[PDB]
């Protein structure tokens, strides 16, 4: 039920005698990858063909690539200059997954660099907090990289974190909007990478109540399109009467909006979250995953073209749909849900740079690779070799060694009435929010590591995208579960 | 030659700030004089909260450097209305500004606020030079989520006219005449007939919105585009899949196939799944898992395993 | 052609 790219016949997509400018580039991109895979060995088989190029992950090459971006960056970076705890993450998470360790002194500069991107009012920006206002993007970005590169000593940024936790709230109230949105930023834009980063850290931290969760979920199911995946946004029309989506499903929007609503689900409010067509998104999700002739990756959109990056939103998505799925048919009353082995050969054979030259991950040939990229792609990859379940057993496991004795401070509600009814109530909530966070699982027996197991990276978790083995002793910290 | 504004008389007051990375810092990026010169002094202006033409002016020359700075942009959003000036002024300046920056969240959020706080008795203007800034990307996400944006903001405040509606179905129609595969304007299709709130459902209207969706799939029958359109549009007006079948059933070897299209190899997959589907209605069960099987095994194989599912469901 | 997400 997953074969090879290099096992079926690779067809252009048919014109049908009519051509438009879609057309043009699509045939343009399946000549482009079909071309690199006829230059590269069948990373599936013992002997190959001489002269073809082995497509083993070159992770050496990857290494080198991401140090150099790691301690110097050149002036054209000036780019990215508001997205820095990105460049922070997609670093410390790409070395991660190729298993490459960084030593203490290294460490300490990661953590040292994120917090003077903290603002005491609360929240990180995308540089020095004399510098950048406070964003939920690099909000998510600088916690999840603290997760991965910090520890619980004085000097390991945990405990600033701990400290910050009441002002990170108040900032994320400050970005609160009444329908269930959020601005990014003071006086920015609204839509479900807001919800997700937030909904991330507000996990992670221990700073969950209802009053930040008020229309969350609604604004986050009213993105959902006729084509199953979700835009990125919903518009309430004047407690609002309706809610109509603002634009086209897209990888990056599904995947924000699958994540939120499925953080969301570990919430005991009543009638909450409201429900989404778990069915018409799994189905979404797999209609995006390319032909043979362009490599099996995943394209963001309908008629849009394939990328690497789409392989972490689109295909990390999956795991997400398919338990959600699962509970839906559950609530009435096993093969691979996508190509787990052509994404892989995807990632080998097209999305990474070319041997013996700068090294990094890329979107498709005839692009520069990114740390971006780098990051995405690998992510993806690791969906694809590990198969990731949520378990309800591990979730019964997790609340029956819960400590709601053990904890930090209560976050002090905007509103007088903001916070869970009572103590029970909110201890109720952090066993269900931790115990669930903590319900993703590697099955036995369900690795598929295409091309030999040198290629094989380590093992991400579903909707936060940081190794399990970060994840634990983090929630671990803020919940007092260590 | 540079001129540092360490040495421009109309800053002499201004003592710059420094970035505050602190000790040996991760990523740093290496800052032209010119960008580290504004920033320096943009943290000044910024910490002492002056709001002034010459605030305005360098937040312009840093967004200038770098669209993507939401702090910059921000800042000077709050320039504007604090100065009093022509947003008017501020929009032919985003003109130039968006067409060379249309991947910016910021630079549409900007356009966003100033149309917001603009605030015209008829924005067909904005609509006007939106479609226009099409033209280089069609399927400018930004600016699709834009368009809706302004027409459901506009519409909400009673601005938007029946001729108005018309002409941007109009235009619609036109997009999908150039391009037939432009999802974008397949969803913009969706929003004006569709979802937005003041469309008309009539037995009759839906009877137009299915000759369109089966022309559509007759003129492009691999059109993944027109399928989901279909499939959307059966779904939310629970209408039954039977009726249609005849148009479909060609596929799987109102409107009619051509009697067809050069180029157009048999059975199309999303045909196949229209027919499982169909089955599926009917209680027809084993009849819809044989469809899916022959989907996972021969016709669609990517999605073997999703087939697959889809089959053991009916089982 | 860059990819943006922020
Ligand atoms: C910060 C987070 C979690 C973001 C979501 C990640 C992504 C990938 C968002 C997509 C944003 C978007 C639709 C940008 C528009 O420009 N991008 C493209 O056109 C790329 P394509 O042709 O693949 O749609
Ligand atoms: O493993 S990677 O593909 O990332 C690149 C790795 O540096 C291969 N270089 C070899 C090393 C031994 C002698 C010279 C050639
Ligand atoms: O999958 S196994 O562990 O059985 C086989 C092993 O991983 C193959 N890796 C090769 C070894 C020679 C250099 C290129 C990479
Ligand atoms: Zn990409």
């Amino acid at each position: 039920f997953t074969p090879s790219v290099y096992s079926l016949v690779s067809k252009p997509l048919p014109s049908n005698s009519r051509p438009s400018a879609t057309l043009d580039e699509q045939a343009e991109t399946e000549d482009l990858i079909s071309q690199l895979f006829d230059l590269t060995a069948d990373p599936n088989a013992l002997v190959s063909e001489h002269g073809k190029r082995y497509s083993g992950l070159r992770k050496q090459e990857h290494t080198q690539f991401l140090a150099s971006s790691f301690f110097q960056l050149p002036g054209k970076f000036v780019s990215l200059d508001a997205s820095r705890p990105w460049l922070v993450f997609w670093t410390v998470h790409s070395l991660d997954l190729l298993g490459v360790a960084l030593d203490q002194g290294t460490k300490d500069r990661v953590v040292s660099t994120l917090l003077h991107f903290l603002s005491p009012k609360g929240g990180f920006g995308g540089g020095p907090a004399n510098s950048q206002i406070p964003h939920l993007l690099p909000t998510y970005a600088s916690v999840c990289s603290l997760a991965i590169a910090g520890n619980d000593s004085s000097t390991g940024g945990w405990k600033d974190l701990a400290a910050a936790r009441q002002s990170i709230y108040e900032f994320f109230m400050r970005c609160k909007r009444p329908d269930g949105g959020f601005v990014v930023c003071e006086g920015g834009e609204v839509d479900v990478r807001g919800t997700y980063c937030l909904l991330v850290v507000a996990t992670l931290l221990d700073i969950i109540t209802p009053e930040l969760l008020h229309n969350v979920d609604k604004f986050v199911s009213a993105c959902q399109t006729y084509e199953g995946g979700f835009a990125c946004a919903s518009f309430p029309f004047p407690e609002p009467s309706c809610r109509v989506s603002m634009a086209e499903a897209h990888g990056g929007y599904t995947s924000c909006s699958l994540n939120s609503h499925f953080l969301l689900t570990s919430v005991p409010l009543p009638s909450f979250p409201l429900s989404i067509d778990a069915n018409a998104a799994l189905r979404w999700t797999v209609l995006q995953q390319g032909e043979p002739i362009e490599g099996g990756g995943f394209r963001g959109r309908t008629n849009k073209l394939v990328d690497g990056c789409y392989s972490w939103w689109v295909g990390g998505g999956a795991p997400v749909a398919e338990e959600l799925v699962r509970r839906e048919k559950s609530r009435k009353v096993i093969p691979p849900i996508f190509n787990r082995v052509a994404l892989q050969e995807f990632t080998l054979v097209a999305a990474q740079q070319d041997p013996g030259s700068t090294g990094g991950l890329r979107d498709k040939p005839g692009k520069r690779p990114d740390q971006y990229h780098t990051c995405n792609n690998l992510s993806g990859l690791s969906i694809a070799q590990h198969k990731m379940s949520h378990s309800p057993s591990t979730v019964s496991s997790n609340r029956l060694k819960f400590d709601a004795s053990k904890g930090l401070p209560a976050v002090k509600p905007v509103a007088p009435g903001g916070g869970w009814k009572n103590e029970d109530e909110r201890q109720n909530a952090r066993r269900e929010i931790w115990a669930n966070a903590l319900g993703w699982i590697e099955e036995e027996g369900g690795e598929i590591i295409v091309g030999g197991k040198d290629n094989r990276i380590n093992t991400t978790t579903p909707v936060f995208n940081i190794l399990g083995l970060r994840l634990k002793p983090f929630i671990n910290y803020f919940y007092c579960q260590e | 030659t540079y001129i540092p504004m360490s040495q421009r008389r109309s800053w002499a007051d201004v003592k710059p700030i420094m970035q505050d990375d602190g000790p040996n810092p991760v990523v740093p990026i290496m800052y032209s004089e010119e960008y580290k010169d504004a920033m320096d002094y943009f943290r000044a202006i910024a910490a002492k909260e002056e709001k002034s033409e010459r605030a305005l002016e360098l937040t312009e020359i840093i967004v200038r450097m770098n669209p993507a700075h939401y702090t910059v942009w921000q800042y000077r959003f709050s320039l504007l209305t604090s100065l009093n000036k022509s947003l008017e002024d501020e929009l032919r300046l985003m003109n130039e500004f968006a067409v060379q920056n249309l991947k910016s969240y910021q630079v549409w959020h900007h356009r966003l606020l100033l149309l917001d706080r603009i605030s015209p008795q008829d924005p067909v203007s904005e609509i006007e030079y939106i479609h226009g800034s099409l033209l280089p990307d069609p399927k400018n996400y930004h600016t699709w989520a834009y368009l809706h944006w302004l027409y459901s903001h506009f519409s909400t405040l009673g601005r938007i006219s029946e001729a108005q509606w018309g002409s941007e179905l109009d235009w619609c129609n036109e997009m999908l005449r150039v391009d037939g595969r432009n999802n974008s304007a397949w969803g913009w299709r969706w929003y004006l007939r569709v979802s937005r709130p003041g469309a008309e459902t009539s037995s009759r209207s839906l009877q137009d919105e299915l000759i369109y969706i089966l022309k559509s799939i007759h003129l492009i029958p691999h059109n993944v585009s027109a399928w989901n359109y279909l499939r959307g549009f059966l779904k939310h007006f629970s209408l039954p899949l039977v009726p249609i079948l005849p148009a479909i059933l060609p596929y799987t070897a109102f409107p009619m196939p051509s009697d067809l299209p050069e180029d157009t190899p048999l059975p199309v997959p999303l045909a196949l799944e229209y027919l499982a589907d169909s089955f599926i209605e009917q209680n027809r069960v084993d009849d819809a898992a044989k469809v899916f099987e022959k989907l996972s095994s021969e016709y669609d194989q990517m999605r073997a395993g999703y087939w697959e599912f889809r089959r053991r469901e009916c089982a | 052609t860059k990819c943006v997400v922020m």
